RNA sequence: CAACUUUGGGGCCGUUCCUUGUCUAUGUUCCUUGGAACAGGACGUCAUAGAGGGUGAGAAUCCCGUGUGGCGAGGAGUGCG
RNA sequence: CACGGACCAAGGAGUCUAACGUCUAUGCGAGUGUUUGGGUGUAAAACCCAUACGCGUAAUGAAAGUGAACGUAGGUUGGGGCCUCGCAAGAGGUGCACAAUCGACCGAUCCUGAUGUCUUCGGAUGGAUUUGAGUAAGAGCAUAGCUGUUGGGACCCGAAAG
């Protein structure tokens, strides 16, 4: 038994917005962002800041 | 300090109104009584046993006045014998109906202990118990 | 037979008829007896009057 | 007593004969229970819906 | 405490019966004519498990009035008063 | 306080809702019907013994069991082969250790012989008007145990003593079974 | 050894079940409106049929059906007369 | 500060349920519950029903077991309400429910150890306290409702994943 044991960001503005593809901008990695994520990021610092 | 009851059950409340008469006007403390206690809630106003009417007629100078109970009326299997008396409630139970019309006594509403003593008078109340509940 | 009586039970097993809780349905019979009327004191008016 | 009923024909008469009544009549009128009894009946005919 | 396994629970019926209400087992039109008539010879005779009641137990006060009952359990103070009562028990499986 | 579900598993699907019931019930009522119309002038059941039941919580009672006994039916001086065509059950890995059973099922058995008429298998078949149901014409009654009035008898041991002495000994007999073995091999 | 008892195998017609067909009452009268009457009003009829649908708008009574019964054909396999 | 908002319509978010709990309403009451089911019918309705079974009417101890009245169902105090007296005001007797307090009974624990006994079994009687959510003349069953707890998809949409 024991032997069977075993980028680049984005601000997704303009013209790069709502595609569900790559934009111009190509990289193998790849990050779109919109405000959202930006306040969803700072509560998640905030809530962290208050959970230390 | 309550105005009027929670059910919708007619005959008691024209029962209570007629209560209200008694307690608005004569001042008796007697009315007062029984009409708190018509305001109250099932489980205080629990039911009483005839062994316990029997108790409280073998008082002293006991036996001729009219017990009430306002609530509900139980039969009790355990006693045997039983005196002969006029006693008013609510809701009588039928075996202990029969138990005291086999005695001979009376059985009543309190729409006829209101004509036979309006005051309170020659009468006492009774309460069962309600430390039995958690 | 079917619903009960003074004399015969139901027809039905381990039934009796219900019971009033008030022999009359009318209370105004009630407060015109004479011996309540007897044994009330007296009315007021029904009708306040205007005192300053 | 009973007090009394008549009885009718079919063409209808006070027919003579005259009957005593059954005493549920002097039984008690309830309408609270009346009335939450025939919610519980009146539901009883009810099949599904659903999705 | 010490175990046996696969317990089932039907050598622990013993549904209780006080003396206190030992009349209801007795149809009225008897209880009343019983009730009165309290010799022997007329001994009116209980049957506990049949009603579905094991062992008696005591809680009440009886009459004097002497009656029979068929039980498997007592307890002795039951028994004393039965006999006090003139009435006496018969052990039935 | 504890309290208990099973509903962590996928219940959901597993869910099966009686309204079935008037239906099948209607159904039900169509089968006795049909059954009764090809079965015509037969009962739609056996009869069934008389049997005292186990397990001391019931064994006072008794209930209408399966099969009345080879013993039984041949006391009663007739076969299984026949009484089964009769409409009689048998079920035969049963014994008879009891005479008042037995005696109890064969005056049902004779009551029932008493009560039937048989269409042969020759002919003209005479007209019978069914009846539906055995167990309800011949039933199934609880005896009486006691007569309801007696007079006393005492021997004056009072029954608590007994049943006190009766736990004790039976406690303590292999222990005495045991000192009575080393009385035995004393010399 | 002793007596007794009991036997079945088809075809025919009905019955049964299934499938199916077919038949099984009562105004289309008068007035008003409006494109039209199934609306409104009056007088009537039938009902073991007022459930549903259609028809130039809410139709018991114009129709099909329903309700109650009856006259059939085809199969099946015998539950028995 | 940051996040959402171009504009309108329509859609759209604490619900269904199981097991329990309190409160309230109703039935019935030492009982209560028709509906697994049988009969019955104008047909999923409605109406009737035995026999059963639950939950309760008795706990206690790990069990074996054992199983609740000295009394007027106790004594003391308060105790609404009634009764008597009192023109009243007040006093007195009664005193339910309830509370406190002391006792009694049951069960558990220790000792005592009777008429007797396979002489080691039985366990009379009286004591020691500590204990129960007990007893100390019952109160609960069923339903519905407003609701709360937990699990279920769980107020709705949304997450790196295996």
């Amino acid at each position: 038994k024991e032997k069977i044991k075993a980028v680049t960001l984005v601000v997704a503005s303009g013209r790069n917005k709502g595609l569900a593809g790559r934009p111009k901008g190509v990289k193998g990695k790849y990050k779109m962002v919109d405000g959202v994520m930006k306040n969803e990021q700072r509560a998640l610092r905030r809530i962290a800041k208050k959970h230390h | 300090h309550r105005t009027a009851p929670k059910s919708d059950n007619v005959y008691l409340k024209l029962l209570v109104k007629l209560y209200t008469f008694l307690a608005r006007r004569t001042d008796a403390p007697f009315n007062k009584v029984v009409l708190k206690a018509l305001f109250l809630s099932k489980i205080n106003r629990p039911p009483v046993s005839v062994s316990r009417i029997a108790r409280a007629l073998k008082q002293e100078g006991a036996a001729n006045k009219t017990v009430v109970v306002v609530g509900t009326v139980t039969d009790d299997a355990r006693i045997f014998e039983f005196p002969k008396t006029t006693v008013a409630a609510l809701r009588f139970t039928a075996g202990a109906r029969a138990k005291i019309v086999k005695a001979g006594g009376e059985c009543i509403t309190l729409d006829q202990l209101a004509v036979r003593a309006p005051k309170g008078q020659n009468t006492l109340i009774l309460r069962g118990p309600r430390n039995s509940r958690e | 037979q079917v619903w009960g009586s003074e004399t015969v039970a139901s027809s039905k097993v381990g039934y009796t008829l219900p019971s009033h809780i008030i022999s009359t349905s009318d209370v105004t019979r009630i407060i015109n007896s004479s011996e309540i009327q007897s044994a009330i004191r007296p009315a007021g008016q029904a009708t306040q009057k205007r005192t300053h | 007593s009973r007090p009394q009923v008549t009885v009718h024909s079919l063409t209808g008469e006070a027919t003579a004969n005259a009957l005593p009544l059954p005493a549920v009549f002097s039984a008690p009128i309830r309408p609270d229970i009346v009335h939450t009894v025939f919610t519980s009946v009146n539901k009883n005919k009810r099949q599904a819906y659903a999705v | 405490g010490m175990r046996y396994f696969h317990k089932q629970q039907a050598h622990f019926w013993k549904p209780v019966l006080n003396l206190d209400k030992l009349w209801t087992l007795i149809p009225e039109d008897k209880r009343d004519q019983y009730l009165k008539s309290a010799s022997k010879e007329t001994a009116p005779v209980i049957d506990t498990l049949a009603a579905g009641y094991g062992k008696i137990l005591g809680k009440g006060r009886i009459p004097n009035v002497p009656v029979i009952v068929k039980a498997r359990f007592v307890s002795k103070l039951a028994e004393e008063k039965i006999r006090a009562a003139g009435g006496v028990v018969e052990l039935i499986a | 306080p504890i309290l208990k579900n099973h509903f962590r598993k996928h219940w959901q699907e597993r869910v099966k809702v009686h309204f079935d019931q008037a239906g099948k019930k209607v159904s039900r009522r169509n089968a006795r019907a049909t059954r009764a119309a090809k079965i015509a002038p037969r009962p739609l059941d056996l009869l069934r013994p008389v049997v005292r039941a186990p397990t001391v919580k019931y064994n006072r009672k008794v209930r209408a069991g399966r099969g009345f006994t080879l013993a039984e039916v041949k006391a009663a001086g007739l076969t299984a082969a026949y009484a089964r065509t009769i409409g009689i059950a048998v079920d035969h890995r049963r014994q008879n250790r009891n005479q008042e059973i037995f005696d109890a099922n064969v005056q049902r058995l004779k009551e029932y012989q008493s009560k039937i008429i048989v269409f042969p298998r020759n002919g003209k078949a005479p007209e019978a008007e069914q009846v539906l149901s055995a167990a309800a014409t011949f039933p199934i009654a609880q005896p009486a145990t006691d007569v309801e009035a007696r007079a006393v008898q005492d021997n004056g041991e009072s029954a608590f003593r007994t049943l006190r002495l009766a736990r004790s000994e039976k406690k303590f007999r292999g222990i005495r079974e045991k000192r009575a073995r080393e009385k035995a091999e004393a010399e």
